């Protein structure tokens, strides 16, 4: 159909820009944040993929929860996630952000950032290598490609 | 009971509540509240969705690992309905639109889909079925919404005789229609009201109260085949209610009478939007219609929930509609509206 | 490290150098500005994993 | 011994004073910085073309876990729970019982990959080289539950990566 | 020891004086806490909660324990005044998301093994 | 020679013992006990009300210039009448040495704040209070440093459970993070690792 | 002093736990009205609200009756 074809091509166009223009928030906790820095380093340059760090959550599309989320920090992480405008995606990195990590049975650690914010991608490791995080970012990009928002709207 | 369905724990996040609930229309306002309550209780929740998976993201942190399961379903697909209700002992029906799209109408969302869900659930052996209807569901109602509501309620009762049919009056909350719709008339200059809102009496009900009643109806053993009416504790005139809404929002209130046919034409103009319409003729009819009084039907007090008055939770919804000048004004700063009891 | 004769340490206090430096951050930032405070934090070289433990 | 980093003093002769004045007026060190940056511009970048080019690794690399087998196909694990005892994060759960042929074999062997710290103590404590940390590291998942491995998943990982794991163990087992 | 070192307040009279002073400090702060944090509760609710939190330690008969309690109360107040806390903690005082725990023997017997 | 056995330092042992005798003679009013461990570490156990005089002496005396406060912590021993054991580790750069000063206190007894002797005592004593419940009398700003705002209980006590009593999560109904009673999907598994056979005869205690 | 008396009585009558029917200028807070220390503290703070001046804690304890309150205020003008 003409309408279905138009909405499919338009959805592919929209998903391409979001897929190829990821702007993660400058946000790191604990040891896992160093692997983000090595990913940004020349060896595994994230900028060549369209992945550019931005400081303001308003101008950010992806939150990389990289490191341990504590009880004293959870309100701030939730606040910045809320202040980040839609569409927004979440990549948790490392065992601490995935589940509890080395500090699962701790009185002051949140056993998983998904108790606070909806997580789109989980990157396993302690810390995951820069290659592993780059693979996670590419997997997030492929996940973005499969979104069909205009196709859902047209058939709604 | 099956050994896996025996409740365990202290009713926390990681406990077992023995409830396996398929929540149709969970990607909505009442749906999200009900799913949150179920997950907090510690139940197995299945979320049938037809929308984009991105729009189901907020439901993920609502339960522990493996308790929320997302399965794609189609409204006119009994195979998908059976797939999503195969292993659940409770089925909750909250599907409903306030407008009519090209493919789905009020007949589809309120008669065909609820009847299909009720009939397929009966074949699958689902123990309990909760079905959400409207309080002002009249077979000869002026609104197609309410006519379809009544017909679908009859069909659901015919298909699943052991159902619990809940009839909320007018749900108000953060992501609601009621308070937001009445507080969003700022942009169109004044507030158009039919007969200046002097002939309409409404008693809105709190969303958390509705969700708690829905949860309690599941745990109540002697609410199997019943009909409950969920209404608020206070009844207001429409004029008084809108005046209180604008007073809490700290917006100037300039009401004016608009004849019913003119308001219907205005609603007809606004419903040509392919996206979610701001208002429709059916919405205008429902707003003008007065909330019915049904003393014989049980309610929140019968289910064990004390209805929360509007004056306590109005500031949760209407503080967003204020400006920086009045953002920090306290809850007590605005006098309660004039009730009609 | 305090050991009570068993196979598990009874007490383990960890003295990180960044704790005292960050404690002294306030004094070093007297009569300075925001950029100067940024520079002072950088020159103190604080890692909050070891600061907090 | 010790040395002073900043203890020099500049000569006050006329030539040095004029050189410093020229450096102040004509931004010589700024031009030097520009030249260094230009040199780096004309150098060759160190960026690898991922995923078509992969970073170097070693046989000792700790990645995704796996449960191995003897060449006969029998499982190596003997349910001795040494890995469970030594696991710093308590990420391993083991339950065993006598098999139909009387072997000491596990019925439950779960590893929580959101709790594991990938420290490699389990493969050190294994006396039969059953549990290993293989070479795979690209196993990111879209859901939390997929990272809660069990015995079936770990055996599948072992069968999937057995050749590379065996080669790495052959290459590095003389240092252990 | 028979001669226990006093933190301050000596006997229980000065401890009660400090308790009343801290109660006044908390009471005059509830409107500011409601205004700044943009709480949806009433001022009366906040004052009632302060009163309840004071009353749950009314059985203490040791001046040193009372002094430590008022020290920690002043610490909590200075956390609130300086907006170090968020709405999260102030509402954590209210336990707004807990289900009503049963207290009768029959309900406890029905729900589980909890004494 | 014994390659696997750490060598002893009799010179340093004798020097530390002589200095311990020196300080014990100088300050009989507070010094309860002096010890030198066999790996050359000097320890002084003093009365709790002598913290300020002892630290001031060990900081300002010409023969004891312990200018740097290396560490300050506490050890919780519930079986003692005074459970908390406050430990000061001091470094003397002029004489290239280290010393340890240990006092005792319980829940309700304050310990005089030593921020007038060393400035690092500010944050160190704040941490001690936050983690053990020990109150320091003249502290310029005594408040929690590491625990969450509004946290109840002092985590490092031996009787405080490992996972605490509350846990945090985001509740969508109230649109904020909430604190709820702790509930673990998998309980921490307690291991009894001690062998029932005595390991060190030298540390055997009288049966009594 | 009649103005002070009526202002004090107006403040007292607004208090929820104060019974206006049994309320009188000579009614003791602890005995006649059956209050406690914190209720008296709240009453003293409300009195500070009306007259806009500070009441020391030692002075605040010597105001157990409305007559005592009005006498203290009159002495302080
Ligand atoms: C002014 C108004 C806005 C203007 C917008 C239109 C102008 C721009 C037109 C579109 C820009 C180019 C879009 C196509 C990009 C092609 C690049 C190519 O590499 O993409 C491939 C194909 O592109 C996408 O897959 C298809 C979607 C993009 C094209 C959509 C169809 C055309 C839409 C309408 C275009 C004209 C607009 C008309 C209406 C305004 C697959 O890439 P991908 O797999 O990801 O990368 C994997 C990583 N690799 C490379 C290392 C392997
Ligand atoms: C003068 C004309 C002003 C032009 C309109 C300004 C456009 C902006 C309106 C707007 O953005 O809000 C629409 C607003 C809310 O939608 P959103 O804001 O998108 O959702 C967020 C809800 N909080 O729509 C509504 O719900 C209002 C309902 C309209 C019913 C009343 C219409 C009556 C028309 C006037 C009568 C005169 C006819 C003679
Ligand atoms: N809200 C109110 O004031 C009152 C509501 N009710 C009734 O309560 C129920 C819940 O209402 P509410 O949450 O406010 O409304 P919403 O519009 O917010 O939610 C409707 C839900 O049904 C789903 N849905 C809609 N159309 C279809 C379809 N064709 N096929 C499948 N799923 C569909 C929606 O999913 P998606 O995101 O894909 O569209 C969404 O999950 C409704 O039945 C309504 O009639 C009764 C009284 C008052
Ligand atoms: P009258 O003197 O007869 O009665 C006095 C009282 C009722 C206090 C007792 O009879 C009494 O004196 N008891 C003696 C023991 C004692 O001192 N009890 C009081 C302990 S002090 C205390 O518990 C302080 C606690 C800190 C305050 C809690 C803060 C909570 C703030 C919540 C704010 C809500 C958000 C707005
Ligand atoms: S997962 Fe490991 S590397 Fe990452 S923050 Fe936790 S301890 Fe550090
Ligand atoms: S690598 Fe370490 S933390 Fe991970 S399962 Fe093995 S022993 Fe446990
Ligand atoms: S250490 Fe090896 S043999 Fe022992 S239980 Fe673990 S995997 Fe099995």
């Amino acid at each position: 159909s003409r309408g279905e074809y138009v909405v499919a091509k338009l959805d592919d166009l929209v998903n391409w820009a979001r897929r190829s223009s990821l702007w993660p928030m400058t946000f790191g906790l604990a040891c896992c944040a160093v692997e983000m820095m090595h990913m940004a380093a020349p060896r595994y340059d994230m900028d060549r993929f369209g992945v550019v760090f931005r400081a303001s959550p308003r101008q950010s599309d992806v939150m990389i929860v990289a490191g341990t989320l504590t009880n004293k920090m959870a309100p701030a992480l939730r606040k910045v996630y809320d202040q980040m405008p839609e569409p927004r995606y979440v990549v948790s990195m490392g065992s601490c952000a995935n589940g509890g990590g080395y500090y699962h049975y701790s009185y002051s650690v949140v056993r998983g950032c998904d108790r606070i914010v909806p997580v789109d991608i989980y990157v396993p490791g302690c810390p995951p290598t820069a290659e592993a995080l780059l693979y996670g970012i590419l997997q997030l990009q492929r996940k973005i490609k499969r979104e069909k928002r205009l196709r859902i709207w047209y058939r709604r | 009971l099956h050994h896996a369905l025996i409740p365990h724990g202290k009713g926390g996040r990681s406990s077992v509540s023995g409830i396996v609930a398929t929540v149709f229309g969970a990607t909505g306002f009442l749906g999200r509240y009900v799913v949150n309550h179920l997950g907090r209780m510690g139940s197995q929740v299945i979320v049938p969705y037809r929308c984009e998976p991105y729009d189901t993201m907020h439901l993920r942190p609502m339960g522990d690992l493996g308790q929320i399961i997302f399965m794609e379903w189609n409204g006119k697909d009994k195979d998908s309905i059976r797939k999503v209700v195969e292993h659940s002992n409770v089925v909750i029906n909250l599907v409903g639109r306030e407008w009519e799209t090209k493919n789905f109408d009020f007949e589809d969302v309120f008669v065909k889909i609820p009847h299909a869900i009720a009939q397929v659930s009966k074949e699958a052996g689902v123990e309990k079925l909760i079905h959400i209807s409207h309080l002002n569901a009249d077979i000869k109602s002026p609104s197609r919404y309410l006519r379809s509501k009544a017909v679908g309620e009859k069909e659901v009762r015919a298909a699943f005789p052991e159902a619990t049919i809940i009839k909320p009056s007018d749900i108000f909350g953060r992501e609601d229609r009621f308070l937001n719709y009445f507080a969003s008339m700022r942009w169109f200059g004044g507030v158009p009201l039919i007969s200046l809102g002097k002939e309409t009496v409404k008693q809105p009900v709190y969303i958390v109260d509705v969700s708690k009643g829905i949860i309690n109806a599941i745990k109540d053993p002697d609410a199997k085949g019943k009909t409950f009416a969920f209404v608020g504790p206070n009844r207001y005139l429409l004029f008084d209610l809108v005046q209180y809404i604008f007073a809490v929002a700290y917006r100037p209130f300039l009401p004016y009478p608009l004849p019913h046919f003119a308001y219907r034409w205005v609603g007809r103009l606004f419903e040509v939007s392919p996206f979610e319409p701001w208002t429709t003729r059916d919405k205008v009819e429902r707003v003008h219609m007065s909330d019915m009084t049904l003393p014989h039907l049980p309610g929140l007090e019968d289910l064990g929930i004390q209805a929360t008055p509007l004056e306590l939770k109005a500031i949760e919804v209407l503080r967003r509609h204020r400006t920086y000048r009045w953002l920090t004004s306290e809850m007590e700063d605005v006098k309660p509206a004039k009730t009609v009891n | 490290l305090v050991s009570d004769g068993s196979s598990r340490p009874y007490r383990c206090k960890i003295k990180a150098p960044g704790f005292a430096h960050l404690a002294g951050l306030d004094k070093m930032s007297k009569g300075h500005m925001l950029a100067d405070v940024v520079a002072i934090i950088g020159t103190q070289d604080i890692v909050f994993g070891e600061v907090d433990r | 011994t010790y040395k002073f980093v900043n203890m020099r003093e500049p000569s006050m002769d006329m030539k040095s004073v004029t050189d410093r004045a020229a450096q102040t007026l004509l931004w010589t060190e700024l031009v030097r910085g520009l030249g260094m940056t230009l040199s780096y511009l004309f150098r060759e970048p160190a960026t690898i073309n991922y995923p078509f080019e992969k970073g170097p690794l070693s046989p000792r690399f700790r990645g995704e876990h796996a449960l191995r087998r003897y060449p006969s196909g029998e499982e190596r694990c003997i349910a001795c729970k040494l890995c469970e005892a030594v696991c710093p994060a308590q990420a391993i759960t083991i339950e065993a019982e006598p098999r139909a042929d009387g072997s000491r074999r596990t019925t439950r062997y779960d590893i929580d990959m959101t709790k594991c710290i990938y420290c490699g103590f389990c493969q050190e404590a294994c006396p039969v080289d059953a549990i290993v940390e293989g070479p795979n590291f690209e196993f990111s998942t879209e859901t939390h539950e997929e990272l809660l491995y069990n015995k079936e998943k770990l055996l599948n990982n072992g069968d999937k990566w057995e050749a590379e794991i065996a080669a790495n163990i052959q290459a590095d087992y003389l240092y252990r | 020891g028979t001669s226990v070192k006093p933190i301050f307040s000596r006997d229980m009279n000065e401890a009660k004086r400090r308790v009343r002073e801290l109660y006044r400090a908390w009471y005059r702060e509830v409107p500011n806490t409601v205004h700044l944090f943009q709480l949806d509760i009433s001022v009366k609710q906040g004052r009632d909660k302060v009163r309840e939190m004071f009353m749950k330690n009314a059985h203490v008969t040791d001046p040193r324990v009372v002094d430590l309690l008022v020290i920690k109360g002043k610490m909590e107040l200075e956390e609130t005044i300086n907006v170090w806390k968020q709405r999260t903690h102030i509402m954590r005082f209210f336990h707004e998301t807990e289900a009503p725990r049963p207290t009768d023997f029959l309900s406890k017997f029905y729900v589980g093994h909890d004494p | 020679t014994r390659p696997t056995i750490r060598p002893r330092n009799d010179v340093v042992h004798k020097q530390l013992s002589a200095f311990g005798q020196y300080v014990a003679e100088i300050l009989p009013k507070y010094v309860q006990q002096v010890q030198v461990s066999c790996f050359n570490e000097l320890e002084i156990f003093i009365h709790p009300d002598g913290v300020i005089p002892v630290l001031t002496f060990l900081r300002d005396h010409t023969n004891a210039q312990f200018k740097s406060l290396a560490d300050l912590t506490a050890v919780d021993v519930p079986t003692r009448q005074n459970r908390f054991e406050i430990v000061y580790n001091l470094l003397s750069l002029r004489f290239n040495s280290r010393i340890r000063v240990k006092t005792y206190t319980d829940e309700l007894t304050p310990i005089e704040s030593s921020v007038t002797v060393y400035k690092a005592a500010n944050w160190y004593e704040r941490e001690i209070w936050d983690m053990f419940g020990v109150f320091f009398a003249n502290h310029p700003d005594l408040r929690r440093i590491l625990t969450d705002y509004g946290f109840e209980g002092h985590p490092f006590r031996k009787d405080f459970p490992l996972s605490g009593y509350v846990e945090l999560r985001y509740d969508d109904e109230v649109k904020r993070v909430v604190a709820e009673p702790v509930e673990l999907a998998q309980e921490f598994r307690k291991f009894d690792l001690n062998s029932p056979w005595e390991a060190f005869p030298a540390y055997r205690q009288p049966p009594e | 002093l009649e103005a002070i008396k009526d202002r004090v009585l107006y403040v007292l009558k607004l208090y929820d736990k104060i019974d206006p029917e049994k309320l009188s200028v000579n009614s003791h807070f602890m005995k006649d009205l059956g209050l406690d220390s914190l209720d008296q503290v709240e009453i003293i703070m409300a009195m500070e609200d009306e007259f806009g001046f500070e009441i020391p804690d030692i002075d605040a304890e010597k105001l157990m009756c409305p007559q005592e309150i009005v006498d203290y205020i009159a002495d302080k003008k």
